[PDB]
């Protein structure tokens, strides 16, 4: 609660906490010291965070009243089999199934790891058994958003008459796919929270990887070399088939079914078939039941039609769900998508290319970031901004011009609202426009709204969906862009994480404004005002010059406001106290003179730039026009800092009323040179005990 | 779907707040400065025995922000819980310290209050206190009170925060300055 929460997260995350290495940990609970504590006491865990109760399976579909979860116990695996193993092995095939409650998509997912021991590792930590020092709890790690966190769970599993109701193997003694699945369902909240839910989900969730997905009907002209990039890449490519209205046909030599069963595209070449060239692909089923005539069809005895051992002798080398079918497969399957692994991913082993990444996170905020699209020029510009840079190129031979490739995918994180996944889904988007030039707005400056105004965009986002993460695999020539993220209209508050995946090098860094603060040098003096102040103000002084900030303020309302109270007339207290504080360099209360007209004077100067924004005796300003009016008030920022100043003193109309935008700037002003003054010699840091922080935390 | 977070152990009071944010909010369950105002300004305000105006929206403010952790501007309903706990709290400590009913506490008597309300400032502490806080007389009444207390622990948190290795110490660039100062 609070940012000194938040910036103390940061640090930490700077130092290494939500990586794979330093996964967070959920809820604050500590599988090994809860692990140990059990261990001691002799006892088994039962989780405190997530219940063997109804709430745990869900909220009345799934929920409490419901008849789907009645009568079912929750037992643990000591209890399910003989000899309960965790895993096993290398374990040949996958006989993971779901339950009368599971999910389709689950098994999809959970099933994609057992395809790599590596990538398995990562989700489900191994050391994990029943035998040594079992005390009944196991942990898990999830990405969630750009991080890892690490989920503690006990081996309660949900069961009516006895059977396992969600997923688990069929045969074996095994149930980390029956505890993977429960972990992942507490992170979500409820085990009803995983319905909606999507592989492709799933697949990032358990790989820290960027899933692209693509529609078999309607592919790109060069998704082979695509399907080629990435099973050189180590990526868990996965295709699927379509359940249309009953649809369980053969069309073509293809078979006779259209069952939605996930299956893994493990190759992908091209051959040379009596001078024709096909180009096939291998898939895999994940379960292994192999069942498609021929072996890759086509006059099938194609394995001896010029395609000499030299080349047969590599294909039918494996075993389980061993394929092969021609690429013109898109016959059968409706889908595909490859989950393109981040570099750590792969033991360092040099066993496949590997993908440079380079993730970033923002905000959108309403009244300050909160942009919208490029739909809407007059707030789009005040959306976070990045650089991509771009140097060297592809790879391969010769294919369509350019060269760098760069996977963009943009992700929105979670906010109280969205019940399941899948859904109060922000409807999001980017756009990608290239550096004309700026060596100025190189990271240092944040692009107003004259550039993107003047600045087509290139290829940018392809339509704004309405999904977690929203992906645009490009390929621009070698140099520099912006990428801008947003949703489709302003005001949808939102944090996101926009990572990048490029089989090249990228330099990527976050385009926005320094904390900038510069305006008056009022060097001091009694002369020269004129006696003008000096006159009737002396006057409003009972002694000297003094005046404090009780008398500043009836004294300013006389002035300004003409007097009729609506819309904060004359400056509130906060605000008076404030622009003392500002000059009194002593302690006494009270402005004195020169320190007084120093406030009179630089107060002018916000009046001038409230209406030379606020063109209407309205007295009312906007939100998004205060990083302008900061701007000619000598003050910039990043876009945090025009988060909270619209956060903290904006109306719930968005509105900044010229009261509010004098105390901001005033209590903005008198920060900068207590930060300045205690760093001289200008480190960028101050130090200060709880006592100077009391001092100075109270304004 | 329907409003979830079930306790079984709920309250009179609270629940009256929870079945509020959910009318504004509901599985958003949050609430914003004024609409915080509203809600603090009637189990404070209703009572025949303590003098007071209602909170200030500057005070709602600061109330908002210092138990914002993401700056959206919004209070939390878990972090509401910790506040009015603090607040129904406060308000104890208050009338105690104004036994005579008057919408603000004697300006000397304001020491054993803090000292009460378990906060022993030093010399200059309740100097910033009052310049900031006491009213023109150096009395302060309940809204800058509750206030203060609740910009005052919450600037104990955040430093035992920033402070995690225990040296008493908090080093911060500007980004982190501001944003601390700023966001109170």
């Amino acid at each position: 609660a609070g940012i000194a929460a938040k910036l103390a997260k940061d640090r930490e995350a700077a130092e290494g906490l939500g990586s794979h290495e330093r996964a967070i940990k959920y809820l604050n609970q500590d599988y090994e010291a809860l692990r140990n504590e059990c261990l001691e006491a002799g006892t088994l865990f039962q989780d405190p965070s997530f219940p063997a109760i109804p709430s745990a399976l869900g909220f009345k579909e799934l929920g409490p009243y419901s008849s789907k979860t009645r009568g079912m116990r929750w037992k643990r695996p000591t209890e399910i089999c003989a000899d309960p193993q965790f895993i096993i092995g290398g374990a040949t095939r996958t006989d993971i199934c779901q339950g009368a409650l599971g999910d389709c998509w689950l098994l999809a997912a959970i099933a994609s790891l057992t395809l790599n021991e590596e990538i398995l590792a990562r989700v489900v930590p191994l050391n994990q058994s029943f035998q040594e020092n079992y005390a009944g709890i196991f942990h898990f790690q999830f990405w969630q958003y750009g991080e890892w966190v690490e989920v503690v769970v006990d081996d309660r599993l949900p069961t009516k008459d006895g059977e396992l109701l969600f997923v688990h193997s069929a045969e074996g003694s095994e149930f980390w796919s029956a505890l993977l699945e429960k972990a992942y369902a507490k992170i979500n909240g409820c085990y009803e929270a995983l319905s909606g839910g999507a592989t492709t989900e799933g697949f990032e969730d358990f790989t820290g990887g960027i899933a692209e997905w693509y529609e078999l009907k309607k592919p790109p002209p060069n998704l082979f070399k695509i399907i080629q990039k990435a099973l050189q890449k180590g990526s868990l490519l996965g295709c699927s088939i379509d359940i249309t209205s009953a649809a369980d046909s053969e069309a073509i030599t293809f078979q006779k079914l259209v069952k939605g069963h996930a299956y893994s595209v493990t190759g992908a070449e091209e051959v040379e078939s009596n001078g024709s060239l096909q180009k096939l692909i291998r898939i895999r089923n994940p379960w292994g039941e192999v069942e498609w005539t021929g072996r890759w069809n086509d006059n099938c005895p194609s394995w001896n039609t010029i395609d000499p051992e030299e080349r047969e002798r590599l294909t039918r080398r494996h075993e389980d769900g061993e394929f092969w079918m021609s690429f013109s497969d898109f016959l059968r399957h409706y889908s595909r998508l490859e989950i393109c692994n981040l570099t750590p991913d792969t033991l360092t082993s040099d066993t496949y290319k590997k993908w440079k990444l380079t993730k970033m996170d923002g905000n959108w905020r309403r009244g300050s970031t909160a942009g919208g699209c490029r739909n809407y020029p007059n707030t789009f510009w005040m959306n976070p901004q990045y650089l991509i840079k771009l140097e060297e190129e592809d790879e391969d031979e010769e294919d369509g011009e350019s060269g760098c490739t760069f996977l963009v995918g943009l992700i929105q994180k979670h906010r109280r609202r969205q019940r399941k996944m899948g859904e109060d889904m922000h409807t999001i988007g980017f756009g990608i426009y290239e550096v004309p030039e700026e060596l100025s707005g190189q990271t240092n400056i944040h692009l107003s709204k004259n550039f993107f105004l003047t600045n087509r965009a290139r290829e940018r986002s392809d339509t704004f969906i309405n999904l977690r993460e929203v992906l645009n695999r490009f390929k621009l020539p070698p140099g520099e862009y912006i990428l801008v993220p947003s949703t489709f209209e302003p005001n949808k508050d939102g944090d996101f994480c926009i990572r990048v995946f490029s089989e090249k090098k990228a330099d990527y860094q976050a385009v926005d404004d320094e904390i900038e603060a510069n305006l008056e040098e009022f060097d001091i003096s009694e002369d020269d005002i004129d006696d003008g102040v000096r006159r009737l103000f002396a006057q409003l002084a009972g002694e000297d010059a003094e005046i404090s900030a009780f008398e500043l303020q009836t004294i300013l309302r006389r002035v300004l406001a003409k007097r009729q109270d609506i819309k904060s007339d004359g400056f509130s207290i906060e605000t008076c106290k404030i622009m003392v504080d500002m000059l009194d360099s002593d302690g006494s209360g009270k402005l004195g003179l020169k320190e007084f007209y120093i406030l009179w004077t630089k107060i002018q100067k916000y009046q001038k730039i409230y209406r030379e924004i606020d063109v209407d005796r309205s007295g009312t300003m906007n939100s998004y026009e205060m990083r302008k009016a900061l701007e000619e008030a000598g003050f910039k920022m990043p876009c945090q800092l025009h988060q909270v100043i619209v956060a903290r003193f904006a109306d719930d109309q968005l509105i900044i009323d010229f009261d509010n935008f004098v105390r901001c700037l005033v209590r903005l002003e008198t920060l900068f040179k207590i930060f300045k003054q205690l760093d001289p010699e200008n480190t960028g840091t101050i130090e200060l005990d709880l006592i100077s922080w009391l001092c100075f935390s109270v304004l | 779907t329907h409003y979830s977070n079930i306790e079984a152990n709920e309250s009179e009071e609270v629940r009256q707040f929870r079945r509020l944010f959910a009318q504004l909010a509901g599985d958003d369950m949050e609430v914003s400065a004024t609409e915080l105002m509203n809600i603090l300004n009637k189990v404070v305000t209703r009572h025949p025995d303590l003098k007071t105006d209602g909170f200030g929206i500057d005070t709602c403010r600061s109330m908002v922000a210092v138990m914002d952790s993401d700056t959206t501007g919004k209070l939390g309903f878990e972090e509401f819980k910790y506040l009015w706990n603090n607040i129904k709290r406060w308000q104890a400590i208050y009338k105690q310290f104004d036994t005579d009913r008057s919408g603000t506490i004697c300006s000397s008597e304001l020491p054993g209050a803090f000292e009460a309300a378990g906060f022993h400032l030093n010399e200059h502490l309740y100097n910033m206190i009052i310049r900031r806080y006491s009213d023109e007389s150096g009395n302060m009444d309940f809204d800058n009170f509750i206030s203060c207390l609740v910009r005052l622990d919450a600037m104990f948190r955040a430093f035992k925060s920033l402070d995690k290795d225990g040296t008493g110490q908090i080093q911060v660039n500007i980004q982190e300055w501001l944003q601390l100062t700023m966001y109170s």
